[PDB]
RNA sequence: UCGGAGUACAAAAAACCCUCCGAGUGAUUUUAAUCUAGACAAACCAGUCAAAAUAACCAUAACAUCACUUAUUGAUCCAAAAU
């Protein structure tokens, strides 16, 4: 098995990225996170897929 | 160097203070700056040095 | 260093230095912490920010960088809006 | 009792505050190694510029 | 006075023939001659540095040197553009005034400033002029008008309450330069050019009666002047009153590098007059 | 006597003469807040930090330029900082210009007069502070709760 | 190159083509913020802790957890990304 970096994107609307591990042969990865702009815990979906 | 405007009033606001009418009787005297002042510096030396000229 | 130049015959400056230090009026230098940029999403935030930081180098760097620079970036700026001009004398030094 | 002190015992009323002592610094060094930029500020009088012949 | 004078009547002449430096003045040089200094003289011992080949400054012997591991990052980025104002308190106006170097009475823009050696400007260093700082806020005193290319609320608020005007000036570097050191100018020969507007980043700037602009609409101007007393408490008074009001009035044209000359005339010192084009063009250049 | 294509009255046509910059709009602020010729100021000048103290007294009853419901419920809020004169004083501290401390005190007091001029002030207090005060108090309260009456 | 045990018996450090085990990651959801006193470590570069104060959340709510947990890593420049 590999794993993969992706980047994950906040729903807030505010342009925030933060990048995880997340493993291959899974789901696409969502997440609650923190967001310094708004300063809350938001949904952060993965926008894309950084490093394999 | 224009010599200095006498004023009504010493010390002036920026503390400059003219030399008296006589001088004193000590067995010395110290003349001022070419600008004025009273020549006494400091000065440092290696950096921890510190010195105090009267000139 | 090139002691001594061709044309001019004066002493030259290391650019290599300018672009990454900077350095204020009191003799000290100002520098990026190294690797900062680089690999952030397998860094602790701890660690990210001892690496955001601006650190101050040691004397024996400091002699090396003046040696590696002119005279004319040891002289006196005043800029407008710069944010360090706050920090270019130095204050309560007991030495 | 503000009133005691000015109505009863012909007094100005004292009063007190408490007070932490200020936080301790090293001795400053002329070549901080390794030192955060802020480190300048700790050893700082007080903010303002001051220009000094200038 | 000098007690000395008396002890050289009794001594021989003072001549080329005795003559010491003063001791502690020349420390003797010495040379790699001897048992001491010679030797393998000061160089140590085979290797790299007493054949004298040692490598250049930075290089650390093959480890990827200090200054090269440091990352790039723009501290002096751009640093040869950027606005450099040579700062004046008023602690140091006020210490020029009160010795006489420059005068309240006339006006006081950079020239005088330079004049009186309270200030030095270095425009090829992109020196853009003089700014004024608070320092000696307080403590000022004096009645002045004073033309600046910057100053600080606090600085014009100290000066105001003296019964003073500031006023703040542009000058692009060229104008700036002819007008700091005006007399190896007119050595020059060449007419007196326009004085160039500021630059767009600027413009803000010296519109505005806050910063009481050159280019700033004088309606504003008592508004705004007001304003600063409210925020310092102190009673504004009536420039207009004053016997001193008709040179506190005293402006520049904003195209112009100094008082009661003209751009494109040309000054003949010598003969000790002033030169003026007749010519329509001319005149439409440099009065435009 | 030169004028340029962008000398001050081609560029601002409609005020022009050189006594135009220097009226004084009396007239224009006729509220004049804080007449500081009514007021006591004073300066302790503190020098070693380097910091000096600007002092605002002025008497609350005599206050004439306040009205009468503001000039009481300043006597309420603000009782801690009156004098037992009648004196209301406030302190600035922060520069080293007693300028800036002035006008910190003058500041202080247009904020005072405003929050007391305004009837819709509901003084909204934090739990965070008070729960202290709020529980020992209701607690005090369960103890005084006795009743016989006395003296 | 990195880590654990012995060598190296009790503060630290300590070599060998010395003796022995390992690492170049998984799994999981508790997705693990900002800023800053003081320190550890240290040739430099790198590494480590961390109070108070902010902001997030029960409405006085900041150590990701497990696999010996220790190691699971790589400077500048330069390239791709656009934040
Ligand atoms: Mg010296
Ligand atoms: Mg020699
Ligand atoms: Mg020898
Ligand atoms: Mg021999
Ligand atoms: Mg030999
Ligand atoms: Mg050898
Ligand atoms: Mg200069
Ligand atoms: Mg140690
Ligand atoms: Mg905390």
């Amino acid at each position: 098995s590999k794993t993969i970096l992706v980047k994950m994107m906040s729903q807030a609307g505010t342009g925030f990225s933060f990048n995880t591990k997340r493993s291959r042969l899974r789901e696409k990865l969502t997440l609650l996170h923190y967001d310094p702009v708004v300063k809350k815990k938001v949904l952060f979906v993965e926008q894309k897929k950084i490093r394999s | 160097i224009p010599r200095p405007p006498k004023h009504e009033h010493y010390p002036t606001p920026s503390g400059w203070q003219p030399p008296r009418d006589p001088a004193p009787s000590l067995p010395y005297f110290v003349r001022r700056s070419r600008m004025h002042n009273i020549p006494v510096y400091r000065d440092i030396t290696h950096g921890n040095r510190q010195m105090t000229v009267i000139r | 260093v090139t002691y001594f130049s061709s044309r001019k015959g004066k002493r030259k400056t290391v650019k290599a230095v300018i672009y990454r230090f900077l350095r204020l009026h009191s003799g000290l230098w100002l520098r990026r912490k190294a690797g900062y940029k680089k690999k952030l999403w397998k860094k602790t935030a701890a660690r990210k920010r001892r690496l955001r930081e601006f650190v101050f180098c040691n004397k024996t760097q400091s002699k090396l960088l003046d040696k590696m620079t002119t005279s004319f970036w040891k002289r006196r700026n005043w800029y407008a809006d710069d944010p360090y001009q706050k920090y270019q004398d130095r204050t309560n030094l007991k030495v | 009792v503000t009133r005691v002190f000015h109505q009863l015992l012909d007094m100005r009323e004292p009063v007190f505050e408490f007070v932490r002592p200020p936080p301790y610094h090293p001795k400053q060094k002329r070549f901080p190694h390794r030192q955060p930029l802020r480190y300048l500020d700790r050893y700082r009088d007080s903010h303002e510029p001051t220009y000094g012949i200038y | 006075g000098p007690r000395a004078l008396d002890l050289l009547r009794a001594l021989p002449r003072v001549s080329l023939a005795n003559l010491k430096p003063n001791p502690g003045s020349r420390k003797p040089e010495r040379r790699p001659r001897g048992r001491r200094r010679g030797r393998k003289c000061g160089r140590g011992h085979k290797g790299e540095r007493q054949r004298g080949t040692r490598p250049r400054l930075g290089f650390e012997g093959g480890q990827t040197p200090f200054y090269l591991r440091i990352p790039k990052y723009g501290f002096n980025e751009g640093h040869s553009f950027r606005h450099q104002y040579q700062p004046l308190s008023l602690n140091r106006l006020q210490y020029l005034i009160d010795l006489g170097r420059v005068d309240p009475t006339q006006p006081i823009d950079l020239t005088q400033l330079v004049n009186g050696r309270g200030v030095t400007i270095q425009p090829s260093k992109r020196d853009y002029g003089v700014q004024l700082v608070e320092e000696g806020a307080d403590t000022f005193k004096a009645k002045v008008n004073i033309e600046v290319q910057m100053a600080s609320e606090l600085a014009i608020a100290a000066i105001e309450k003296n019964g003073g005007v500031v006023t703040t000036a542009f000058y692009d570097p060229r104008s700036l330069e002819i007008l700091c050191k005006p007399v190896p100018f007119f050595l020059r020969g060449q007419p007196i050019p326009k004085r160039m507007l500021p630059p767009e980043a600027l413009v803000p700037y010296y519109t505005d009666a806050k910063n009481r602009g050159y280019l700033a609409d004088p309606a504003r101007f008592p508004e705004a002047r007001l304003e600063l007393a409210r925020k310092y408490g102190y009673v504004l008074p009536d420039i207009t009153k004053d016997e001193l009001f008709k040179m506190l009035s005293t402006r520049k044209d904003p195209r112009q590098i100094f008082f009661g000359l003209a751009p494109g005339w040309v000054v003949n010192m010598a003969d000790k007059k002033i030169l003026k084009p007749t010519d329509e063009n001319l005149l439409k250049y440099y009065s435009s | 006597e030169f004028q340029s294509i962008y000398s001050l009255d081609k560029l601002y046509p409609e005020s022009r003469g050189s006594d135009t910059a220097w009226r004084l709009p009396d007239d224009a602020k006729q509220a004049n807040d804080i007449p500081v010729d009514r007021l006591t100021i004073s300066y302790c000048r503190s020098s070693g930090k380097v910091n000096s103290k600007a002092e605002v007294r002025f008497h609350l009853a005599s206050a004439d330029w306040i009205a009468e419901p503001v000039r009481l419920k300043l006597a309420v809020k603000h009782k801690n900082r009156i004098n037992r004169s009648g004196e209301l004083i406030l302190t600035s501290e922060c520069s080293r210009y007693q300028f800036r401390n002035l006008a910190d005190c003058l500041q202080k007091l247009r904020d005072m007069i405003a929050e007391a001029s305004q009837p819709a002030k509901e003084p909204s207090r934090e739990d965070a502070e008070l729960r202290r005060s709020r529980i020992e108090n209701m607690n005090r309260e369960r103890l005084r709760k006795k009743r016989i009456s006395s003296a």
